[PDB]
């Protein structure tokens, strides 16, 4: 019957895509050196 | 039903003869039931190289016993 | 030179999975009407 | 004595890995768990094969 | 049969050693049974995909036009009949789907 | 409202956006050929080119740059190894970096056209809808290509203005780069003679120009134009695949079979050099003549060049190797250290024995000992067997001639069969196993890999040639069948 | 003219003649009818 | 409709999109070469397999 | 209407339909078959393989075929005149040039069938998923009979166009090329079976759902092919399978297109492997286990046991199969078991 | 006088068949 | 390492099955 | 070896045969053996999962 | 100005997600054995 | 047992990248409307 009247779409604008794509790579770029060790 | 009592019999007998006549032998160069190993010398008359075989097949076949 | 043999997978997953997770959310937002 | 390892834990790709069928020593006898003397005896003679296919 | 992907291969080969299964006739039909299955699976798959009453735009996917529960015939027999009926002689084309599909499932 | 495998149809008519694609693709290929060059170069060792060449080194892209005459680098090492250098700007990094910079300038350029798709150039007056002239657009590109062909043939290959093509001796012993005098005549079609290959392009370019001149000047016929569906871009796609599909074989042919286009120094010797026993006939004939000249029979084998002998090996030829066995050939047996010599087996009575050399098929081949009569006067059993013709029973004397150790006789089960099991591979070699951590299991050369990639990709485009070919003709109907 | 060269020439000639003959036949046959 | 420097230059080139040589135009001269090219290409093939030995050519190495 | 009148004649309606391809097909095809039978009956293979399998000596139906020109006869195309045949017919059959006569005339014929399978469409209006589907045997035929031989010392290595011929070609891979384990060939056995399977399961389902248009128990004649609604309810079949196997097809379109797909994709991914095996890139020993096998003889897998089998096949089959190599193996050297 | 429609098919096909049947039968009595 | 990848790959298959059987969107009629 | 081979093959079919008629027998008694009825499909009205 | 009047959204329904997720894993499951080698 | 050292990354990328590419397209479709 009722499909949970409470729902919302998830929104991430273009900017907050960059920061992560930037943040992830940097942390990797920073932590890849140790993972090779 | 006119010439189909003529064509088939006269034609089918041709194939009967080329075996019986053995004409198919030297036409297709198949060995003859006695002809494999000339003399004794039991070995494969295996043709070898190029620009030869026409002449080389004529060695293996040449002996023929 | 010698290295941690599996250390390479570390980077790849640490790069892709967080990356991808940002794309998937984003492409959605692009589809919002 | 030739034991065969078709198990996956021992150095086997999916390709090479398989469940070995029962031995000849066991012949065709119905060979359930309890009939076998020891658990490891029941595995070493190829029990799990005869168990799966039934 | 040792059950496994290498185990199976080991089985056949050894089985081939003793019983010479290839020259056996029953197997030699089984091959025909499998191929002609795969074969017919291609044609009867192809000819009907070939003929599709078009509910779709060229840009849109061709499949989605089919509405689950269409009581229209999604594929022209008249179009596809003559196709295979022209490709080979028109006599063998198996007019009847109910006749076809059975033969489709008898052969394999 | 589009399937995931149709997504690029959106370009169908956007002639601007289209030019953006091809660029981005183009810019993306150069970046490859640029980068791979460095990577291949990064791991390459010039150190020992005499015994250990570039083909055996696993290096793939590199030998092409050499094929056109790019040799040396800034690191101060020539291909041939003498390392006297006047490399000029153009060397492996240079060729490499040039592509990278090329990749960039295209990539940027790609963004431009992608940004501005609409252009007053692409829409003819009579129809506001986009169009471009497929017959006319063709003539230019062709007339431009041939003019680049005739150029490549005249100025570069000839060495007129430029370096010369690679060329070699038939034995692969003489590494050389020279301007190739074009010879066009009956012989010019022997592909083992590059003197045609030059004259080819120079002859192609002219025919390249005249055609390119023609199609620009005139439009194709009505009845034809209607048939081929010219004006529907895909009909250029379908056709264009066939030509490429066609060429993809011919290279595989000239790569897999020998071609003077691809010398034996750069790419490993073709499969058929082994099977014909090309080298061994041509190694012995200089040894025979050397003994026909006369010397210590050791002295004869002593002056024979290793590199020649090194071409004679079973792990050498491309045929022997696995698909999923990966990496440079050196990973198979190790690096080649030095060349032992010619192992001669004597009966223990002195009568010389011949091993039966390994055909390309068998992975494990029975090691046999035969004599001039072809009979087996010694052998090896498999594991447990009753002893007849077992060399430990019937005696063997192995004495290496030439190469590292000479006149050094070994008689015993353990040491002889050590070589006897290696001997069937061809001439023996010392290998450094652990330096590269080799397993002792063979791998295929570049000449192999290059081919398999194209034969496959060819055989695909066949199906690719059909699929579009179906959709050029049927683009009218292809949307769907009409009722009855 | 090698035996090979000459032979190849012969082959091509024969081929052309055949295709020629076949085409001619089809044409004529086609021309014969006139629905 | 953005008309740029090149776009103004080239466009007069390909302006003719509909004008097609009437009738068979020249078909025949094409089919001449094509058939001739086929015979040509065949001769390459006959050579390279050493089916066709020209005097002086050697499919042996150099 | 010179060229014109020719066209409509070819495209007219007759018993069969001879298209533009027909000119290419029937002559090229009828010779292939027309050749094969002849070579089957009369032309021996003796001077080539040293062993006579052909219909005119004692040999049966199954064990006859047209062998291949020998190894040292090389990759030459063996034309009828040729340098080697020199226009002599007999020695052109004995050398097995008839083989190549079959392949080439076959291939073009095989092509000419494909083109026909187009030329039908444009004048009918069907979409050409038929021809495209037929490209799979093409790839298989071309890869097996053409690309594979060229990756070998000569034509000698190739199927001999016979029932038993193809078998000595089968084991020929298993011994040397270790074919079963080649993963590109596992995609094939998926395709064929996956074709055969779904072939049978479609034909069964639609045969088990019928709207009962006729009276008599047997429903075949019960079908009237006039503008009818679907002769079998998709509704039932759907809810049917969804409750047994769990997953069904809701699209007659998506179903059939999936039939066309699997057999085709089944062969191509096989036709890739064969090409990969023309170069002797054959899938073979896993470096993992082999090195491990060098660390003890006792370790055994159903892989390792195959290597002995593939080893025995080679040694035993070699002398007969490849007489040209002049192999003589001693007795003990054969890798016999119990050792 | 048969122009090509149908006659050309069988009579270029089944005729050799009758000619091989000679080879089949006349063989079985050899040896 | 070696084995643990296979079980993982083979796991997600099962996690697809159970997931693809029950959670499919029912193809309603009309 | 003949009998065991022979009777097996036959015995195999009769399994199929049994599994054949048992289908047609019950469906006949069930009345819809004559094919699904186009007027009212039994599946047509059911709870849709 | 005009942002390319020709565009279409890409659509992949739930099913064609499974097949791929199934196909990919299987090919991996089949080809992972060789990649380890 | 001994193995190709890098062969593991092969699977991961061959699993994830084709997989992911199907998800991203799918999640989009879910967002349509
Ligand atoms: C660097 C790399 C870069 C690569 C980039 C690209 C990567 C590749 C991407 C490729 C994937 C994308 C894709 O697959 O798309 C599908 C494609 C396009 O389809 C289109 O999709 C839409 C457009 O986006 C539109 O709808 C459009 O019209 C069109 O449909 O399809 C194709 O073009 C053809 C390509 C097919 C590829 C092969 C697919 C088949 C092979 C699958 C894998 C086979 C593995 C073999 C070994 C297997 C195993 C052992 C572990 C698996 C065991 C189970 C095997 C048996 C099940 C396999 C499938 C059987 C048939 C069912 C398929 C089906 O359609 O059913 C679906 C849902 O079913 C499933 O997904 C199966 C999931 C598992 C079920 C298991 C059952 C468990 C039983 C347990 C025992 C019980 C006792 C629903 O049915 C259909 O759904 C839709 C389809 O259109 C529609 O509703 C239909 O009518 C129907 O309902
Ligand atoms: C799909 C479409 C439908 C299919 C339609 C198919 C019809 C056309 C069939 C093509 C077959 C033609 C045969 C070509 C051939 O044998 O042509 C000959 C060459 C192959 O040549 C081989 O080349 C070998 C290489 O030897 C070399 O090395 C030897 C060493 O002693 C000698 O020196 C010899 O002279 C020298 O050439 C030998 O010459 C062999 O005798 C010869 O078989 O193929 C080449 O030209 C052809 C190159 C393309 C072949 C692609 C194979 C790549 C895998
Ligand atoms: C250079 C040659 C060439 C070019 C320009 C095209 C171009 C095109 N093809 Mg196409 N095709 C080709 C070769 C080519 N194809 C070949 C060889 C085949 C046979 C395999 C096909 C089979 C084919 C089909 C069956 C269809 C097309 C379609 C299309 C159109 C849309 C493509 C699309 O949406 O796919 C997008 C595809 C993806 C986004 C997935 C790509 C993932 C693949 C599987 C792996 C790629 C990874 C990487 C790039 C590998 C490198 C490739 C290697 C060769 C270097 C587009 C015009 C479609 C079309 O026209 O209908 C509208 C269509 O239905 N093609
Ligand atoms: C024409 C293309 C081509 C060719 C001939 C080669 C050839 C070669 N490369 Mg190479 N390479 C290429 C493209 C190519 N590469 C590209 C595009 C890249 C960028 C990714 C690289 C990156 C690269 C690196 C990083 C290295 C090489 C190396 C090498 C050499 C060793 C062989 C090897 O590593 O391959 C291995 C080959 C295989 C494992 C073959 C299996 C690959 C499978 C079959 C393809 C996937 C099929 C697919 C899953 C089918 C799915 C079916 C589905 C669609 C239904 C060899 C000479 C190595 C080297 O330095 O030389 C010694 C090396 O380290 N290459
Ligand atoms: C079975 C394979 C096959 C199939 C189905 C097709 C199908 C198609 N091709 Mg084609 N093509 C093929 C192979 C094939 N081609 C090959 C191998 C080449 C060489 C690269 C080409 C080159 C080609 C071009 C250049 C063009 C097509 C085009 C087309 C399309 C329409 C016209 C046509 O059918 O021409 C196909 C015609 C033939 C295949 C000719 C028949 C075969 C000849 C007569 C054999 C004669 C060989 C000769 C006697 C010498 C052989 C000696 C031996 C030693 C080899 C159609 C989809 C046209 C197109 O784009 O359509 C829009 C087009 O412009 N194709
Ligand atoms: C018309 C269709 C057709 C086609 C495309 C071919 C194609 C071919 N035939 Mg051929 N042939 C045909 C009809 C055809 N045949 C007919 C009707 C006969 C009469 C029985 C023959 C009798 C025949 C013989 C006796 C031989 C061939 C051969 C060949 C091949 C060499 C081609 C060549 O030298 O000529 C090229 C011509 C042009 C390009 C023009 C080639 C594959 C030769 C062969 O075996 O190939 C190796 C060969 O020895 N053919
Ligand atoms: C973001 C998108 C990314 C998509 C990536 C998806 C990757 C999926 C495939 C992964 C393959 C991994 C192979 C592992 C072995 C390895 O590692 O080969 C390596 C090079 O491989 C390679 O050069 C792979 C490329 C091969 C080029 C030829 C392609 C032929 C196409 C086949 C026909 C078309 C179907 C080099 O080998 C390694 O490095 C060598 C030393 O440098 C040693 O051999 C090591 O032991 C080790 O083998
Ligand atoms: C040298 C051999 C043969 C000759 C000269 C010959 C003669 C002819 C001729 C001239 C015709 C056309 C005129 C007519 O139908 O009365 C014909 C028709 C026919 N004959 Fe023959 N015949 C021969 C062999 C055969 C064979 C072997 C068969 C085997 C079935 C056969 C069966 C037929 C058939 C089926 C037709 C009908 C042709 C059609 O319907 O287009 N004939 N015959
Ligand atoms: C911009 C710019 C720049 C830069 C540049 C660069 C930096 C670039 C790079 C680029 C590059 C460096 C690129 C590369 C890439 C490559 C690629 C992208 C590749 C890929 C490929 C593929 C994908 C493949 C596939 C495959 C595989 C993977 C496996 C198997 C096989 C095959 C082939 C299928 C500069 C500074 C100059 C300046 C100006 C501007
Ligand atoms: C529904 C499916 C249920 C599946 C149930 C089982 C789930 C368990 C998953 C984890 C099991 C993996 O099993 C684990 O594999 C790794 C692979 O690196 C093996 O580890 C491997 O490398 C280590 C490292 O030195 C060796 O010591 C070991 O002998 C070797 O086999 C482990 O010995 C084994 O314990
Ligand atoms: C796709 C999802 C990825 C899930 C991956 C899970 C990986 C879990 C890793 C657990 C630890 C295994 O980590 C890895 O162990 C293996 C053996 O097991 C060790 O491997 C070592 O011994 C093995 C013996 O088989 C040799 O083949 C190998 O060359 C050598 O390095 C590695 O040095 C270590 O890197
Ligand atoms: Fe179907």
């Amino acid at each position: 019957m009722e499909p949970n009247p409470n729902r919302q779409p998830v929104e991430l604008n273009r900017t907050s895509l960059y920061l992560g794509l930037l943040l992830i790579l940097v942390l990797a770029l920073l932590f890849s050196s140790y993972f090779f060790n | 039903w006119v010439i189909h009592s003529i064509t088939i019999p006269a034609l089918f007998i041709a194939g009967w003869l080329f075996v019986s006549t053995g004409l198919a032998y030297d036409v297709f160069g198949t060995p003859r039931p006695d002809s494999y190993y000339a003399q004794e010398q039991r070995s494969i008359p295996l043709v070898t190289d190029r620009f030869e075989a026409k002449q080389q097949v004529e060695t293996f076949l040449e002996q023929l016993k | 030179m010698e290295v941690n043999q599996l250390g390479l997978i570390a980077t790849a997953l640490f790069v892709l999975v967080p990356s991808v997770f940002l794309i998937i959310l984003y492409v959605q937002t692009e589809s919002q009407q | 004595r030739e034991p065969v390892s078709g198990s996956l834990l021992y150095g086997n790709n999916i390709i090479t890995g398989a469940v070995v069928p029962s031995s000849n020593a066991i012949g065709l006898h119905f060979y359930p768990i309890w009939e076998a003397a020891s658990l490891d005896e029941w595995l070493y003679n190829g029990g799990p094969y005869q168990l799966i296919i039934f | 049969m040792p059950l496994g992907i290498s185990g199976t291969f080991n089985f056949m080969i050894v089985f081939q050693a003793e019983h010479n299964i290839l020259m056996h006739p029953f197997h030699q039909l089984g091959v025909a049974g499998v191929f002609g299955g795969a074969l017919f699976c291609a044609m009867h798959g192809s000819l009907v995909t070939s003929s599709l009453i078009r509910e779709t735009t060229e840009t849109e996917s061709a499949n989605y036009g089919y509405k689950f529960g269409q009581e229209e015939e999604t594929y022209n027999i008249v179009a596809a009949h003559g196709y295979f009926g022209r490709l080979i002689f028109q006599y063998a084309s198996f007019n009847n789907s109910r006749s076809l599909h059975f033969f489709l499932a008898a052969w394999p | 409202g589009l399937p995931w495998y149709r997504v690029h149809t959106v370009l169908i008519n956007d002639p601007g956006r289209l030019i953006a694609a091809h660029l981005m693709h183009t810019a993306l290929v150069a970046g490859w050929a640029g980068s791979m060059a460095l990577y291949e170069l990064a791991t390459f060792d010039p150190s020992d080119p005499v015994l250990n060449p570039m083909w055996r080194q696993g290096m793939f892209v590199l030998p092409f740059m050499a094929r056109l005459g790019v040799t040396g680098s800034w690191s101060g090492w020539s291909i041939t190894g003498e390392t006297g250098i006047d490399p000029g700007f153009w060397s492996f990094e240079g060729v490499a970096l040039a592509h990278i910079v090329l990749s960039g300038l295209l990539f940027l350029a790609a963004c431009w056209h992608w940004v501005y798709w609409d252009l007053e150039l692409f829409r003819d007056p009579r129809t506001g809808e986009p169009a471009l002239d497929l017959p006319k657009m063709f003539g230019i590109h062709l007339f431009l290509a041939g003019l680049l062909c005739f150029g490549f043939g005249a100025f570069h290959l000839t060495g007129l203005f430029g370096p010369g093509m690679w060329v070699s001796d038939p034995y692969g012993l003489t590494g050389s780069v020279q301007p190739v005098a074009p010879e066009w005549g009956p012989d010019g079609f022997n592909p083992y003679n590059p003197g045609g290959v030059v004259a080819h392009h120079i002859a192609a370019g002219i025919v390249g120009i005249i055609a390119g001149l023609f199609h620009i000047l005139v439009r194709p016929p009505q009845r034809l134009y209607k048939a081929l569906r010219m004006g529907n871009i895909e009909t250029v796609l379908s056709s264009s695949i066939a030509a490429v599909f066609f060429a993809a074989f011919v290279v595989a042919g000239t790569m897999w079979y020998g071609s003077a286009t691809t010398p034996i120094e750069l790419f490993g010797p073709t499969r058929y050099q082994w099977d014909s026993s090309y080298f061994q006939q041509e190694i012995n004939r200089r040894v025979q003549a050397s003994l026909a000249s006369g010397a210590t029979l050791e002295e004869a084998w002593s002056a024979i060049p290793e590199k020649l002998a090194f071409y004679d090996y079973i792990g050498n030829n491309p045929a022997k190797g696995g698909l999923f066995r990966t990496g440079p050939m050196n990973k198979g047996d190790g690096i080649a250290q030095a060349w032992k010599g010619h192992a001669v087996f004597r009966n223990k009575e002195g009568e010389e024995l011949f091993v039966r050399r390994m055909p390309a098929f068998f992975e494990s081949f029975p090691v046999i000992l035969t004599d001039k009569n072809g009979v087996v006067k010694a052998d090896i059993p498999f594991r447990r067997a009753e002893s007849k013709y077992s060399f430990e029973q019937q005696g063997v004397t192995v004495s290496f001639y030439g190469g590292e150790l000479n006149g050094q006789t070994f008689t015993d089960p353990p040491t002889v069969k050590s070589y006897a099991r290696k001997a069937i591979f061809g001439e023996i070699f010392e290998f450094d196993t652990e330096t590269l951590n080799s397993d002792g299991i063979f791998r295929t050369s570049p000449r192999g890999w290059f081919t398999f990639a194209h034969a496959v990709f060819a055989l695909l485009f066949f199906f690719g040639h059909i699929w579009h070919g179906a959709r050029t003709l049927f683009r009218d109907v292809f949307s769907g069948i009409d009722p009855e | 003219i090698t035996p090979s060269l000459k032979g190849f020439f012969i082959g091509l000639l024969s081929g052309a003649v055949v295709l020629g003959l076949t085409f001619a036949v089809l044409i004529a046959i086609s021309q014969i009818d006139k629905v | 409709a953005r008309r740029t420097w090149l776009g103004d230059i080239l466009r007069p080139l390909n302006s003719e999109y509909g004008k097609v040589a009437p009738g068979w135009g020249t078909t025949p001269l094409m089919a001449v070469f094509m058939g001739l090219f086929l015979v040509f290409l065949l001769i390459i093939l006959e050579i390279y397999n050493s089916t066709l030995i020209l005097d002086g050519v050697n499919v042996s190495w150099k | 209407g010179w060229f014109d009148i020719l066209d409509d004649w070819l495209k007219r309606d007759r018993f069969v339909f001879v298209g533009w391809s027909g000119i290419l097909l029937f002559p090229c095809a009828y010779l292939a078959l027309g050749g094969w039978l002849t070579g089957t009956t009369f032309v021996t293979s003796w001077y080539t393989h040293g062993l006579a399998s052909s219909y005119l000596e004692g040999c049966n139906f199954l064990t006859v075929a047209v062998s291949t020109p020998a190894n040292s006869m090389g990759h030459s195309l063996l034309l009828l005149w040729g340098p080697e045949a020199q226009g002599d017919f007999t020695r052109w059959c004995q050398l097995g040039g008839l083989w190549t006569f079959i392949a080439l005339h076959g291939a073009f014929g095989l092509i000419g069938f494909m083109l026909r399978q187009f030329e039908i469409a444009r004048l009918v209006g069907v979409r050409p998923y038929n021809a495209i589907a037929f490209s799979a045997p093409i790839a298989v035929f071309v890869s097996v009979f053409l690309i594979y031989p060229l990756g070998q010392s000569s034509w000698f290595f190739a199927p001999s166009f016979g029932v038993a011929a193809i078998f000595r070609f089968l084991l020929f891979f298993q011994g040397f090329h270790n074919w079963t384990l080649n993963p590109f060939h596992m995609m094939g056995v998926a395709g064929v079976l996956g074709g055969a399977l779904l072939c049978a399961i479609h034909g069964a389902t639609v045969e088990n759902t019928l709207f009962q248009d006729g009276e008599g128990a047997s429903t075949f004649r019960a079908f009237n092919p006039t503008q009818a609604e679907e002769t079998y309810s998709m509704v039932t079949a759907n809810r049917f399978w969804s409750q047994i196997f769990g997953i069904a097809f809701s699209n007659k379109r998506w179903l059939h297109f999936f039939m066309l797909f699997v057999p085709v994709t089944g062969l191509w991914m096989s036709a890739i492997g064969v090409v990969g095996l023309a170069l002797n890139l054959r899938s073979y020993d896993f470096i993992s286990q082999e090195i491990r096998a060098a660390e003890d003889p006792e370790f055994e897998t159903f892989y390792t046991k195959n290597l002995l089998l593939n080893e025995g096949i080679r040694a035993w089959m070699a002398p007969q199969d490849q007489p040209h190599e002049n192999f003589v193996f001693p007795e003990e050297v054969l890798p016999r078991g119990n050792a | 006088p048969i122009f090509t429609v149908r006659w050309v098919a069988v009579h270029t096909l089944a005729v050799p068949t009758i000619f091989f049947l000679g080879a089949i039968a006349a063989m079985q009595f050899i040896q | 390492m070696e084995t643990i990848t296979y079980v993982f790959i083979f796991a997600c298959i099962i996690a697809l099955f159970f997931f693809a059987i029950f959670f499919r969107e029912p193809p309603r009629i009309t | 070896s003949w009998l065991a081979t022979s009777h097996f093959v036959l015995a195999f079919f009769f399994l199929v045969g049994h599994l054949w008629h048992a289908g047609r027998a019950r469906a006949a008694a069930a009345g819809f053996e004559k094919g699904i009825d186009r007027e009212s499909e039994p599946v047509l009205s059911m709870p849709s999962l």
